[PDB]
């Protein structure tokens, strides 16, 4: 009370997801650990900045598994470049579970508490970001005392009220009731965003790379014929079809398995891959001799 | 023109879904045209959605499948060829042996050229008749008779595809492992078919008494 | 230098067998993983298609699922054991005065083995299968050592129950790979020694365990007559009373000379 | 022209309020603009919004340009869609502007239900349920 | 030692470390920065995996006038050495807009760390140019025919960019964009064409100048140079030949394809053509009643 | 030259359609119906 | 027994130190 | 320290030792230089009681005089 | 004959020019390019019935201050040449550049 | 825009934590079902608002949402094993026209 008294949005920048993920990957299966290095601006808004990883383990992530050595060394090589923040928390990986905080990582959140109230826990999945979508939930102790207080109300206080969720009854307990989940979003400067952005020299000169007309004929040959097995598909398919209840008709007299939509698709594709074709062929005769 | 654009996007997202890694169920039956009733080959039974515009006409009679790893969904399908207990038999291999080693045996010889050959050649000659076909064939007696050198013998005659299987090709070695080569075989002989399935015994595999106590 | 290979040692992760189980497209292929559940992988350009066939032990990764690499064949724990068990080693001569004997078992064994050439000229199919039977004592086995002794050609072996398992599957696993062991390596021979374990007849009225014995059995007819044929894969059964077994183990051309030691 | 989201949430508004209560294509267009071709949702949102503010001189055509826009399923379209209509057609109520709203009112997300039933309030603001059976 | 950078490989995250560093240190004003480069060797590929900030002080009197450190290379090295055991000196990045003649002599300062041979990566922080920001570079020996003696110098190595499978579904996640170099559908390949044509005709427009440059204001004359130009000539496509011929009738197989998928289309439309028709029909019944 | 005259024909018949074939079904969904 | 751990083959056959 | 997993060795098969400038290993694999680009040192698959076997780079501490095709 | 290719801009020449050149009968034109191509100092192939040298390859070789001259005007050709084929390439396909 | 949607609802749609197929061996009169999952063991447990244990029934298979086997719908099929017997031996029947005589 006096204070917004909500968790920080991670704003994880363009950087760190990378890192992270690259250095959790690595160690799949066995657990990983680090440090998240940032900075603290409003009462909500945490900038991670960067990383570094905490030497593995043989009984992965403990509070032991804490060494002071790694911990202040490394930061002092950072000391030495004007690189270094202060800590805003940590990652380490369940690839082997769903988000959300094992039994050892809530007393480990504990002593990173102690030491700052704004720590923070972000589970990485090396493991389910072979996907399109990265896999990724951060978490914040709200503790056992302040549970009885009745002080949650107080932290979901000036937010969209969106919240994320991880699988039901197990999972889903702990995430709500014992701690506290805040979204993540991505962090960007137009200089980076043109960094990703670029890819070869030869890249946005690849459209003069034709290909051997072996494989184009194999396409001109392998596409005509397929289109006339999907259309006495057609054939059948309109014969009938002309009674009454629509969907009935489309069960009975293959409709559904829809041969009219596929037989057009096969057709547009083929036939916007002709046009460059032919395309290329005639600039580069022309242009190079 | 937007959404044209956006269609694209998220026809890019759904190949994604449909690409590697990938673990491989078995399709019992429907109960639906987007949902269905599969079960891994991890010895778990799934319901699943299944995605639109798959084709469906190979999938809902019992038929190998890719399924998604951590979420377990239908996400592609596989087509029946592939996905074999073993490959064909008689097209990657030969007949070692011919009807030069035949020369007796033709009480057997007249009885196996209107069993075996003749559905090969044409089927529809029973047909026609309004004879309907024999089915399989139990060969019996004692194994130094040269019964499986007759099997050898027409094969190499016949050249029509073949198959070695045997019971232990389909025994179990982990939970769920015995049905699914059973169904794979049949599903490669109707693909190229017509075919001749062959195994060399059956005496393990069956036995006219069973405890079931165990 | 001892601790800083142990450094490297700890940061590398495992992989996970698999084989290729078949081709399904260019880049897609089906792995049957040694986990048992077959997947679809990826291919690094470390290997090639070509490079890549059916029953290649090829590993994968265990994040990724990729076959980096191509691996030789697996080959069992329990087979290694056979291998390097010869011991109670003897000459040519293991006996005196059954030397008769001895020069018959090497007329199935050992001539083969040095020129097929010789079979060639009369036209037989190229010798193999033995059973060796008779009373208790009489140097069958010693002379088994004998011949693995004294020409030196790859030897298993087989005691009659320690290719017999709990697991059931398994114990046709074995001997159906220790066949293919049998046809890398150079003119084997199959020393079953003491078989009376899988000799029993159809039984199964009485306890499970007849049931076991008899699927073990199936697996053996298929390989020593089929599509698979040896040749320079030899059979030398020693067993210490013959009418025990059954007769589908008792028929010529995979046994094709009975010699008895008096 | 800031890609930045936060600049780009007021761009909107600053089109809004200073063609206020205009008849104007330009200012209209310009709104029409950003919804479609942003791709963040919370900038998609407040160029839906100001549509009611350019055209409160005139809110009978209102609710069929967001007609399209309400066809869209993504939460924020929709949840602007149902401000702009609250907006242009508060006062006495417009029978087009409380049909779009109904099944935003029903939708499966709570984003565009909490906007939609405030939004209905302004277009029957004070409206006797025996002079209009819908109220 | 040896030669074995044909290819260079560099991981995305490396690009966005050494922007990041350069502006905490806040070098600008022709400041430069230093860190050193981790990652694998031996290989032909040279694997980009990692990097890191050496403290590295650049003079403004003069480019021969450096401090650098180090004693600091070895403590950040065996610290990296525990996170993962494959990371080793494959060089150093510079982080100028180019490339100088004073990099030289730092180049073999690195020399002593490594078992490769030294790679410059010039990472650039002023991301000029719509292809890489990125130019590589090897420090190696050479005599030339010229008469010049026991030359070091740096000879460019083409670059390339790959990602870790976990690597790029990060920048798919941070990322959204529909990239104006892409070859995605028919406006965008439209796009690319006109695009990567505009992007040759541009470099053609340098060597024509270059040129004039060398045989009027006395630029350098060197072999390497010359013998590419001779390769382009010599290799150089004609028309007119029974190869343009096959072209031309490659040509109208391509669109004679095109013919008949066209032709496709309109039948598939034309059914829905009549399909829209039929029901209007039955909504003029359902209208009647109504 | 051949194939260019076809694929106009074709093209011509892909405007024919178009237009007229949503315009019947403006007026009827304009139309009160239940 | 090992003199100076143990090792155990749990029920879930699967065996530890 | 404890806890590990107990199993036993299905075999040594080694592959060749790293000092080498094209790979270092006894199967061939596509492309040139290699030394640890896929390139491995020696090699031990060992097979579980949880019922798989893994192919594992085999730690540089123990030998293979400490490896038997059976060991425990 | 390596000179002759590679200071055209064609590369294929009648006997005629060849033996005039050199002071060789056709005899001997035929070994030479023979020759040449077993060193690997040129490589080609011959038409004796068109009667013509089509050369294919030319080994690259020192470049003097002659014939920069003329590898620059060929450079200039082509640069010319893509600039004005850019012109109609931006005019047709206006509607879409997207 | 009907297509463009739902194809993007379908990326959720297919998400699963995996979803089972058990049977209902007894309903207990808890407001629970015991369900033997056809792989697995037995456990007891709750159902749905859109089910009761009087809309379920022995040897009726059901879905189960697999976090806690928390019962989703009833399933379309159901098993029955007098048919497993008839089947396997496999016989048909007849009309007294393929008896005659
Ligand atoms: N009629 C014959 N002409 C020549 N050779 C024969 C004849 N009958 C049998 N043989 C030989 O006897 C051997 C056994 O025949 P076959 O391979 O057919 O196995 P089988 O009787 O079914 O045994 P099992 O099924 O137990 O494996 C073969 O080597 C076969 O060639
Ligand atoms: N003829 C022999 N002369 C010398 N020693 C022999 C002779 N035969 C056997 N022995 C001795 O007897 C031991 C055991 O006999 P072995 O195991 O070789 O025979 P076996 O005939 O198969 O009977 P079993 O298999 O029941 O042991 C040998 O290790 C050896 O010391
Ligand atoms: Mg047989
Ligand atoms: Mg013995």
């Amino acid at each position: 009370t006096g204070r917004d008294d909500t968790k920080e949005t991670v704003y994880i920048s363009s950087i760190a997801l990378l890192k992270m993920l690259k250095h959790g990957r690595a160690g799949v299966p066995m657990e990983v650990m680090g440090l998240m290095l940032g900075e603290f601006v409003d009462d909500y808004t945490v900038n991670v900045v960067d990383v570094f990883a905490m030497p593995q383990s043989g009984t992965g992530v403990s509070v032991e598994a804490v060494d002071d050595v790694f911990q202040a060394k490394m930061m002092d090589m950072l000391k030495q470049t004007g690189r270094d923040q202060m800590v805003v928390g940590w990652y380490h990986s369940h690839p082997g579970f769903g988000c959300w905080l094992s039994s050892v990582d809530v007393n480990t959140q504990k002593s990173f508490e102690q030491l700052n109230s704004r720590a923070v826990a972000v589970v990485v999945d090396p493991i389910q970001s072979v996907k399109g979508k990265v896999v990724i939930d951060a978490f914040r102790l709200i503790d056992t005392g302040a549970l009885i207080n009745n002080l949650e109300p107080r932290q979901t206080t000036s937010n969209t009220g969106l919240l994320n969720k991880a699988n039901i009854q197990a999972l889903i307990h702990g995430l709500n009731r014992h701690y506290y989940s805040l979204n993540i979003d991505y962090h960007k400067t137009a200089k980076e965003t043109k960094m990703l952005m670029n890819l070869h020299k030869e890249q946005w000169q690849s459209g003069l790379k034709m290909y051997d007309y072996e494989e184009k004929e194999e396409s001109n040959l392998a596409a005509t014929k397929s289109m006339v097995k999907i259309a006495e598909q057609y054939s059948k398919r309109i014969e009938e079809e002309k009674e009454l209840t629509e969907e009935e008709l489309k069960t009975r007299y293959v409709g559904r398995q829809d041969p009219k939509k596929h037989l057009s698709e096969t057709a547009d594709e083929t036939l916007e891959n002709n046009i460059v074709s032919v395309l290329t062929a005639g600039v580069n005769s022309v242009a190079i001799k | 023109r937007h959404l044209k654009r956006e269609l694209k996007r998220a026809q890019e997202e759904v190949k994604r879904i449909q690409s590697v890694p990938l673990v491989i169920g078995q399709f019992l039956e429907p109960i639906d045209q987007n949902t269905g009733i599969v079960s891994s080959t991890t010895g778990m039974s799934y319901v699943v959605r299944i995605l639109s515009t798959l084709d469906r006409e190979l999938l809902k009679p019992s038929m190998s499948v890719a399924l998604h790893r951590h979420s377990n969904a239908l996400v592609d399908i596989l087509p029946p060829d592939s996905d074999s207990s073993i490959s064909v038999m008689g097209e990657n291999e030969k007949p070692d042996v011919t009807y030069a080693d035949v020369g007796g045996l033709d009480m057997q010889k007249q009885e196996i050229r209107e069993a075996v050959e003749l559905p090969l050649v044409q089927a529809d000659l029973y047909e026609q008749i309004g004879i309907d076909p024999p089915r399989g064939v139990l060969l019996y007696g004692p194994p130094g008779t040269g019964k499986t050198m007759l099997v050898k013998a027409v094969a190499n005659s016949t050249k029509a595809a073949f198959i070695r299987v045997n019971g232990s090709e389909f025994v179990h070695k982990y939970l769920g492992e015995g049905p699914r080569m059973v169904r794979d075989v049949f599903r490669l002989a109707r693909e190229n078919a017509p075919s001749i399935i062959f195994i060399d015994e059956v005496d393990s595999i069956a036995t006219k008494r069973f405890d079931a106590q165990t | 230098d001892k601790t800083e290979n142990d450094i490297k040692a700890l940061q590398s992760i495992g992989q996970l067998i698999g084989e290729v189980m078949k081709e399904l497209s260019e880049e897609k292929y089906i792995v049957k993983a040694s986990s048992g559940p077959r997947y679809i992988v990826g291919v690094r350009n470390s290997v090639d298609r070509s490079k890549l066939k059916k029953g290649v032990r090829v590993t994968l990764d265990i994040t990724t699922l990729t076959i980096m690499r191509i691996l030789p064949r697996e080959t069992d724990p329990l087979v290694y054991n056979m291998t390097s068990f010869e011991q109670g080693e003897i000459t040519f001569d293991g006996i005196g005065g059954l030397t008769e004997q001895i020069r018959e078992l090497r007329e199935v064994i050992e001539l083969p083995l040095k020129n097929p050439e010789i079979f060639q000229r009369v036209g037989i199919k190229p010798p193999k299968g033995v059973l060796l039977y008779g009373p208790p004592g009489t140097g069958k086995t010693l002379l088994a050592k004998a011949v693995a002794a004294t020409i030196g050609a790859n030897f298993i072996f087989s005691p009659a129950s320690g290719i017999v398992d709990k697991y059931i599957g398994e114990s046709a696993r074995i001997i159906r790979e220790m066949f293919a062991y049998a046809k890398e390596h150079e003119p084997c021979i199959i020393f079953m020694d003491e078989v009376d374990a899988i000799g029993g007849r159809r039984f199964s009225e009485g306890t499970s365990a007849d049931r076991e014995i008899q699927r073990t059995l199936m697996e053996l007819l298929t390989q020593m007559d089929g599509f698979d044929n040896l040749g320079q894969t030899k059979i030398i059964m020693a067993t210490n009373r013959p009418d025990t077994l059954d007769p589908a183990l008792l028929r010529p051309g995979r046994l094709d000379r009975k010699v008895e030691i008096p | 022209a800031s890609d930045e989201s936060l600049l780009r949430y007021g761009g909107a508004f600053t089109i809004a309020l200073a063609y206020a209560g205009t008849g104007n294509n330009s200012a209209v267009k310009r709104l029409l603009h950003v919804a479609v071709s942003d791709s963040n949702d919370d900038v998609r949102r407040a160029a839906v919004i100001a549509l009611g503010f350019v055209l409160l001189r005139d809110y009978t055509t209102v609710p069929r340009i967001v007609q399209l826009l309400s066809k869209s399923h993504n939460a924020h379209v929709r949840c602007g869609t149902a401000f702009a209509l609250g907006i242009a057609c508060a006062g006495k109520g417009l029978q087009s502007a409380i049909d779009v709203l109904d099944p935003l009112t029903k939708d499966p997300v709570d984003f565009v239900r909490q906007a939609a039933m405030i939004a209905l309030s302004m277009i029957l603001i004070q409206q006797t349920e025996k002079l209009n059976p819908q109220v | 030692m040896s030669l074995q950078h044909e290819k260079v490989t560099i991981a995305p995250l490396v690009l966005l470390s050494a922007l990041d560093h350069y502006e905490r240190t806040q070098t600008k004003e022709n400041k430069r920065c230093v860190g050193v480069i981790l990652g694998d060797a031996n290989s032909s590929t040279i694997r980009v995996t990692n990097s890191f900030a050496l403290p590295f002080e650049e003079d403004e009197k003069n480019s021969d006038v450096w401090f650098l450190d180090h004693n600091y290379i070895e403590n950040m090295n065996e610290m990296c050495k525990k996170i993962n055991a494959k990371e080793k000196l494959i060089g150093w990045y510079h982080s100028g807009p180019k490339l100088r003649a004073s990099d030289l002599k730092i180049n073999e300062l690195f020399k002593k760390y490594t078992q490769n041979n030294p790679l410059l990566l010039i990472v650039d922080v002023k991301q000029q140019g719509v292809g890489l920001p990125t130019d590589a570079y090897v420090a190696i020996e050479q005599v030339k025919d010229d008469g010049t003696s026991t030359e070091k110098t740096f000879l460019h190595l083409p670059c390339t960019i790959e990602a870790e499978e976990a690597e790029e579904i990060g920048v798919e996640h941070l990322l959204r964009d529909v990239r104006d170099q892409a070859a995605g559908g028919l406006s965008i390949r439209l796009t690319n064409q006109l695009k990567s044509l505009k992007g040759l005709q541009s470099k053609l427009k340098d060597v024509v100048e270059y040129l004039d440059k060398v045989i009027n204001k006395e630029l350098p004359i060197n072999h390497t140079i010359l013998g590419k130009l001779q390769d382009v000539f010599n290799l150089l496509p004609n028309l007119g030949t029974p190869d343009d011929d096959e072209i031309d009738v490659e040509n109208h197989d391509r669109i004679n394809i095109s013919n008949n998928l066209q032709k496709a289309l309109t039948v598939k439309t034309n059914d829905e053509l009549m399909v829209i028709y039929i029901s209007n029909l039955v909504r003029s019944i359902i209208a009647f009643d109504d | 030259q051949v194939f260019d005259e076809r694929i106009k024909f074709a093209n011509q018949l892909h405007d024919e359609y178009l237009v007229s074939m949503r315009y019947p079904e403006d007026k009827k969904t304009q139309q009160n119906e239940k | 027994i090992i003199k100076g751990k143990y090792v155990i083959n749990l029920k879930q056959i699967a065996k530890f130190v | 320290q404890l806890p590990y997993l107990v199993a036993n060795v299905v075999e040594v098969m080694d592959m060749n030792e790293i000092e080498d400038k094209e790979n270092s290993e006894s199967t061939t694999q596509g492309g040139n230089v290699n030394l640890d680009n896929t390139a491995v040192g020696k090699a031990a698959v060992v097979k579980t009681s949880s019922r798989q076997t893994v192919f594992l780079p085999m730690v540089g501490l123990v030998d293979p005089d400490k490896l038997k095709p059976n060991d425990l | 004959l390596i000179e002759t290719v590679f200071v055209k801009n064609i590369r294929m020449l009648s006997f005629e020019d060849i033996s005039k050149a050199t002071h060789l009968p056709k005899d001997n034109v035929e070994h030479l390019v023979m020759r040449a191509i077993s060193l690997g100092l040129l490589k080609g192939s011959i038409d004796q019935v068109n009667e013509l040298v089509t050369i294919s390859w030319v080994q690259p070789r020192i470049i003097s201050g002659d014939q920069i001259t003329k590898m620059k005007d060929r450079l200039v050709e082509w640069n010319d040449q893509v600039e004005k084929l850019g012109k109609k390439m931006e005019a047709r396909g206006q509607s879409i550049w997207v | 825009n009907d297509k463009v949607r739902f194809i993007k609802d379908e990326l959720r749609l297919l998400q699963e934590p995996g979803s089972y197929v058990g049977e209902v061996i007894k309903i207990v009169s808890d407001k629970k079902v015991l369900v033997k999952v056809q792989p697995e063991g037995k456990y007891i447990v709750d159902v749905a608002k859109d089910i009761n244990v009087k809309d379920l029934k022995a040897s009726q298979r059901v879905c189960l949402r697999s976090d806690s086997y928390m019962l989703h719908k009833v399933l379309e099929n159901k098993a029955d094993p007098l048919v497993s017997l008839m089947m396997v031996e496999k016989v048909p029947d007849s009309t007294y026209d393929m008896v005659g005589g």
